[PDB]
């Protein structure tokens, strides 16, 4: 369990220095792409029956 | 993230009385089921104990039925294990185990080597 | 154009529809039996009369196909690959024989799982003459590992047994009934164990694997008619 | 006749059939 | 004696990841999300019906092209089924019963299967000479195949049950690349869509971020009380979503290392088989143990509608490449679409 | 015409039988000649009965006829004659017997297609619920649906009224000879669920798998045979206008095969009542428990495999026992597709829990 310490410390402070971002922008981001492609999801907006493969 | 720690445990006379207590963190106590691993030094992994939800079903294994209080509560989210009649045959690492689900009584894979949810557990050992 | 596409397509999902059916004829004709138990048990005397993940045993008796499918390679946590053993007829458990309290554990895991709930298990209580030399010997005791084999008495309404030393017909009844404790104390009528008590060069294990099979096979067909 | 249980529904029609459209027989009198 | 100072240098760093965290954290994704109108109700139904399966299917992956799909049951079978006209395209006899995986090549030259035999089988279907046989077998995972994905022709991921992933490259039989750090069996994993990272779901409640590339982990986001079963990327590719045996539904972000939002009811509890998005990421579709499937507004955490045409626990779902539809496979051996 | 000279053909046969009998025969009273049945000698007794001799529609064999010698003289004529009053057996109390069982028929027969025109709808349209077991359900649901239609429709088509036998035409004569084909194809088809259920649960239980093109045959094709067989003896021998008589013993040709496969059922009952008592002795279920659902199964397989037919096979002489036994074989058989749809339909467990299942997906789309 000693050397399983030493790796997974060694991965923590690997994870410790890492860079976030605040949460505001993250999802401003995420809401932007969402609604940037709402019009080509055919689960959120019906499709025309004659365009759909799936009749 | 579950974290389970555990207290107590210290070199005492045998047939004395100690206290472990375990205050869950990072999930919901209620749901869960609890069960209690012991280590025996030079020998593999062994059950303890288990209570079930709201502690409605109380179990322990053949070595210490009659003799183990298991008790806890779903408020303050702590799981304790009454520590009493010591014999030195008892000497072993006492972990703190989560049930896998949710609502369920399976509860598998409690003895496994390698648990993510085990808590780290405190050393109970007696001697003179 | 699509007609010939739309032709050949169609014949090759006529093709491959008889070959289905032609492997459904053979697939319904066979049972999938899981082999289950903890380590130092004795099954893989069994297995060796006939690494990789699962070992195939093709066996058959009475002109009926059985598949046995022993999982030792697999990693010990045993809840995300113990789902798929759903659909088995049965589920063959050997027992070791504080090791016993392992093997109760883990059946009374198998017995009140979810998915397993329609899955009837088979019990084999392997190693039996080290019960009974470990008994006569004294050395080791079963009073300190379980305090309730002083008080149990011996089932002598159902106990038929060649002549043995009957401290040891106490403690395998006694094994048995701490068994059909866990069994029934949560059963809901869907599964059954049936327990047997069978040594390490016993050759009537399959014959015993086939009739629980059936006893299995009855009671599913009665139960299809509500009849039980 | 059949008087097994089967032929209930054949006898009930055959003599529901005659009674409701016969010609009645005189059972005295000139009849012996 | 050098063992507590490593534990509390362990927990100094935890508490430091907490604070980090805690910093980067002001306002959750529903307080911003709020001003959107709600999608509404939304209702699809099953257009097409897929039988002919003997056993429970476990795993399947949708065509690049949206025509062709492969599903994997326990009858020691793979199908590749034609969505448009339920045609059964292919038929390949499995020589291991137990398989619990299936993947679908990008270009649609190979497929992939996995299962309680610890190898990854791949088989060509672009060769025509009356034969479909496995052109590669790939060996050395220790725990069970439990989800496997393509990333070219030549190289797959691998996911065992052993608490190792490993980048397996075809044609040599050798791993390229092991990922190691889990402490529970992998159940899920997929695939960024710039070919550059993927994440994986393991039964520690927690999933970690690995670098193809250069081979060890980046960021781990735990959050989680139980095992993962499922996990998916968000289209843009900087969140994914997991669903666990605890019947919650949590959206993670790569950039805020911390999850985002929660989707769960009271009213039913399941664990979560499978995780899906749509093209959008609005809809947020996702398998449960309760015989049904529920889609989730993945920006609101509001349920939009219910997906109740299944006698048996769905196992499996994905949303096509277009999203034109949706299938979800159950443990009653039928294949269902919804559109 | 013909089965009117057959009634006076019998009286002359009677008359050769009755000389056999004065011959054979060497205080009694003298043995005289009646109309009907001359009476046999009785040392002057008073009001010596015997059963009415029945060779008349009129005429039933249960009452009887009596008189006096010194032989009864009729006042009227002033010459010896037999009390014949008691034997006109269509007084409005007995008619009124038939009259409460001709509207019980009726209303069993309709109310057993309408419970069973819809359980069958839920088997075809239901696929999950679709297996090997069900296949030979839908096919002895169809049966009873069809031969309850053909007996709703002969009781009021072709018996209430006189004209239409009279014409003799040569299609009433097709419509019984479809009727008796069919009945007895609903009564084979019996046998064939009852061979399956022997073939399920004792013998040859582990091959799940067996082909039913040999089913179909004994369920369809067997029964062509006895009413081919019986059709063309009636010809010859005793033809009677749209062959609705049943004073002729040509019927067991058509009914003998049809008890004699209830007869068999009887035997593979016993054998799956002795397998179910058998598996619960291992179970060691309570003694006093297992009593109350072992005749629960074999109440339920009643309706099943047609067993009311062989444990009250004959109707009773007594008019209060006779009248039970007519209730009630009445009522089990006119109710018996009612009966069997709402148990194996409309009692089975996963059949409920798929109906419960669909309609919850059904409110959640509307």
């Amino acid at each position: 369990s000693i050397a399983q310490a030493r790796k997974l410390v060694e991965q923590l402070k690997m994870e410790a220095n890492i860079d976030r971002i605040k949460v505001s922008k993250a999802a401003a981001d995420l809401m932007a792409y969402c609604e940037a492609h709402a019009k080509e999801d055919p689960l959120l907006t019906p499709v025309p029956a004659s365009e759909n493969p799936f009749r | 993230q579950v974290q389970l720690q555990e207290s107590g445990g210290g070199l005492v006379q045998p047939g004395g009385s100690l206290r472990l207590s375990c205050a869950a963190s990072g999930f919901t106590f209620s749901n869960y089921k609890m069960n209690w691993v012991r280590q025996a030094p030079g020998k593999g992994l062994e059950w303890v104990s288990d209570i079930s939800q709201s502690g409605a079903s109380i179990s322990y294994t053949g070595s210490v039925k009659g003799r183990f209080t298991i008790s806890r509560d779903n408020a303050k989210n702590t799981l304790y294990l009454q520590m009493n009649s010591l014999k030195p045959e008892d000497t072993a690492v006492y972990y703190c185990a989560r049930c896998p689900a949710p609502f369920t009584r399976d509860c598998f894979d409690v003895t496994s080597t390698t648990y993510a949810y085990r808590g780290q557990g405190t050393q109970v050992t007696v001697s003179s | 154009d699509q007609r010939n596409e739309e032709k050949a397509q169609r014949e090759a999902n006529k093709k491959i529809e008889k070959q289905l059916q032609k492997d459904k004829q053979v697939y319904r004709a066979t049972h999938r039996l899981l082999l289950l138990g903890a380590g130092e048990s004795g099954k893989n005397t069994i297995v060796k009369q006939m690494t990789s993940g699962i070992f195939e045993t093709k066996f058959q008796v009475d002109k009926v196909n059985f598949h046995m499918f022993d999982v030792g390679a697999q990693r010990d946590e045993r809840r995300k690959w113990i789902q798929c053993f759903n659909d088995v007829t049965a589920i063959i458990f050997v027992v070791a024989s504080n090791r016993l309290q392992a093997a109760l554990k883990l059946f009374d895991s198998i017995w009140n799982n979810k998915w397993l709930r329609d899955t009837s298990v088979i019990l084999f209580l392997n190693k039996q003459d080290l019960l009974a030399e470990k008994v006569l010997a004294g050395k080791s005791k079963i009073e300190d590992y379980f305090p309730e084999f002083a008080r149990y008495t011996t089932p002598e309404d159902a106990t038929p047994e060649p002549g043995e030393d009957p401290r040891v017909t106490r403690a395998k009844y006694f094994i048995r009934d701490e068994f059909l404790r866990i069994s029934t104390a949560s059963g809901d009528g869907r599964h059954y164990c049936y327990p047997h008590f069978t040594c390490s060069v016993d050759t009537e294990n399959i014959r015993r694997v086939f009739n629980d099979c059936r006893d299995i096979i009855q009671r599913m067909h009665l139960r299809q008619y509500e009849l039980l | 006749k059949c008087n097994t249980a089967t032929c209930a529904t054949q006898r009930l029609a055959e003599f529901l059939r005659h009674s409701s459209n016969n010609p009645p027989t005189n059972v005295g009198s000139n009849t012996p | 004696s050098e063992l507590d100072q490593l534990r509390q240098e362990a927990e100094q760093l935890k508490n430091q990841i907490r604070d980090a965290r805690k910093a980067c954290a002001d306002a959750t994704l529903s307080q911003i999300t709020n001003n959107i109108d709600p999608v509404g109700r939304i209702q699809m139904r099953t257009r097409r019906t897929l039988r002919g399966h003997l056993a429970k299917i476990y795993a399947m992956h949708w065509g690049t092209d949206s025509r062709l799909l492969v599903s994997a049951s326990q009858d020691g079978k793979l199908i590749i089924w034609d969505s448009y006209t339920t045609n059964k395209v292919h038929a390949i006899p499995l020589r291991s019963s137990w398989v619990m995986t299936c993947a679908y090549a990008p270009s649609g030259n190979y497929v992939a299967c996995g299962g309680l035999d610890n190898i990854c089988s791949i088989y060509n279907l672009k060769t025509r000479e009356g034969n479909v046989r496995v052109s590669r077998e790939l060996a050395g995972h220790t725990g069970y195949l439990s989800c496997c994905r393509f990333l070219d022709d030549n190289q797959i991921v691998t996911s065992s049950g052993d608490t190792t992933c490993a980048l397996w490259d075809i044609e040599t039989g050798q791993q390229t690349t092991t990922f190691t750090g889990h402490t529970g069996d992998v159940m899920s994993l997929s695939l960024a869509p710039d070919t550059r990272l993927f994440v994986s779901g393991a039964c520690d409640a927690s999933a970690k971020l690995w670098d193809v590339r250069e081979g060890m982990c980046r960021q781990t986001f735990t959050g989680h009380e139980s095992d993962i079963n499922a996990i998916c990327f968000f289209p843009n590719g900087n969140a994914f979503a997991t669903g666990s045996d605890d019947a919650t539904c949590r959206l993670f972000d790569l950039r805020a290392d911390q999850e985002l939002m929660t989707y769960s009811h009271d009213n039913i509890i399941c664990g979560i088989t499978s995780v899906s998005f749509s093209k959008s990421g609005r809809l947020l579709l996702a398998g449960y143990d309760d015989f049904n499937c529920n889609v989730w507004d993945a920006l609101k955490a509001d349920r939009a509608g219910v997906l109740a045409g299944h006698d048996n626990r769905v196992s499996c779902l994905g949303v096509t490449d277009d999203g034109m539809a949706v299938a979800t496979g159950s443990w009653d051996s039928f294949l269902k679409i919804w559109n | 015409p013909f089965l009117y000279v057959v009634g006076r053909k019998k009286m002359m046969d009677a008359q050769y039988k009755c000389y056999d009998r004065m011959q054979q025969l060497p205080p009694y009273c003298n043995r005289t000649w009646d109309g009907w049945l001359c009476w046999d000698d009785t040392p002057a007794g008073v009001l010596s009965y015997q059963f009415c001799p029945d060779y008349f529609p009129d005429f039933d064999p249960s009452e009887k006829v009596t008189k006096y010698c010194d032989w009864f003289k009729h006042p009227e004529n002033n010459r010896t004659w037999s009390n014949y009053t008691m034997c006109n057996a269509f007084t409005p109390e007995k008619l009124k017997n038939a009259y409460v069982l001709y509207y019980l028929a009726i209303v069993g027969h309709s109310l057993s297609i309408f419970t069973l025109v819809i359980s069958l709808g839920i088997f075809v349209f239901f696929r999950s619920l679709g297996c090997q077991r069900v296949t030979l359900h839908k096919n002895m649901f169809l049966t009873y649906i069809l031969n309850s239609m053909i007996i709703i429709i002969h009781l009021v088509e072709v018996v209430p009224n006189g004209e239409l036998v009279r014409r003799d035409p040569v299609s009433c004569k097709i419509l019984h000879f479809f009727h008796q084909y069919m009945m007895a194809c609903n009564y084979f088809w019996m046998l064939c669920e009852g061979i399956y259920l022997h073939t399920l649960i004792v013998v040859a239980v582990f091959t799940e798998k067996q082909r039913l093109r040999w089913y179909y045959l004994l369920g369809w094709g067997f029964p062509l045979v006895p009413t081919t067989i019986h059709a063309i003896t009636r010809a010859v021998y005793f033809n009677d206008n749209c062959w609705l008589s049943v004073e002729t013993h040509l019927l067991y040709i058509i009914h003998g095969p049809v008890m004699a496969a209830l007869v068999v059922n009887f035997f593979f009952l016993l054998n799956i009542v002795r397998v179910l008592v058998t598996k619960m002795r291992e179970t060691h279920e309570a003694e006093s428990h297992m009593y109350l659902k072992a005749v629960k199964a074999t109440m339920i397989l009643v309706p099943l495999l047609g067993i009311q037919f062989v444990v009250f096979p004959w109707r009773p002489s007594n008019k209060m026992l006779g009248k039970i036994y007519d209730y009630v074989m009445h009522s089990l058989i006119h109710f018996q597709g009612f009966f069997v749809a709402t148990i194996y339909c409309f009692c089975n467990n996963e059949v409920q829990t798929t109906v419960k299942r669909q309609w919850a997906q059904f409110k959640i789309q509307w």
